């Protein structure tokens, strides 16, 4: 179960993630048409980059039984809610009594994975994905943050 | 040979042991209470007072 994720980035987040998943040599561009290159995991040459900056990155994040999960919510089979961070689905003492657990995505949206005992396969999750935050309305914000650095 | 033999020199004996313990204890408890307070009141008297005054 792996779910592609795309994200922008500015330049402190790029940077930590292109060190945490590592990126031997590649070259990222922004938003503004800034660009970052990094070799042999190394920062080498950057444009102008100012903030606000956005990168276009994908991450996989694959959800297995065995592997963590940053954060997600259990529901007992008698009733109780509790929630778990940072830990694999198997890691719960008494997987037994455990009924539901959803995934938790920092927008306090909850998506199932795990139901009647087994994993959701790929399609069900990217249909609870969709279905999870229909009306969530991003606020409008746009400022240029740039001008073409040179003199033409 | 060796150091091991001294092992064998004076009887040893080494003994592990690991006890690893789970416990999951669920209790639900419901109560329910029903009262119901009736009560009568009834007060009654008398009064007398006689004053009288020469000036």
């Amino acid at each position: 179960l792996i779910i592609k994720h795309q994200m922008k980035l500015h330049l402190n987040e790029l940077v930590d993630w292109a060190w945490r998943n590592g990126v031997t040599s590649e070259k990222f561009h922004s938003n503004n048409g800034s660009y970052v290159i990094f070799d042999h995991s190394a920062v080498v040459e950057t444009y102008i980059i100012n903030k606000n900056d956005l990168f276009n990155v994908t991450e996989e994040i694959e959800i297995t039984l065995d592997k963590p999960i940053d954060y997600f919510l259990e529901k007992d089979m008698y009733g109780n809610y509790r929630e778990h961070f940072g830990i694999a689905i198997n890691d719960l003492l008494f997987l037994n009594t455990t009924v539901n657990i959803w995934l938790v995505n920092d927008d306090n949206s909850h998506i199932l994975i795990y139901k009647d005992g087994k994993l959701i396969d790929e399609y069900m999750y990217h249909q609870f994905e969709y279905e999870a935050n229909q009306n969530k309305h991003i606020y409008p914000n746009n400022k240029a943050s740039g001008t073409y650095p040179h003199k033409t | 040979y060796g150091s091991d033999m001294y092992k064998y020199i004076e009887q040893v004996t080494d003994t592990q042991s690991q006890d690893l313990g789970k416990a999951i204890e669920n209790a639900i408890e419901q109560g329910q209470t029903k009262d119901r307070q009736q009560d009568k009141g009834h007060e009654e008297y008398k009064d007398y007072e006689d004053t009288i005054t020469k000036s």
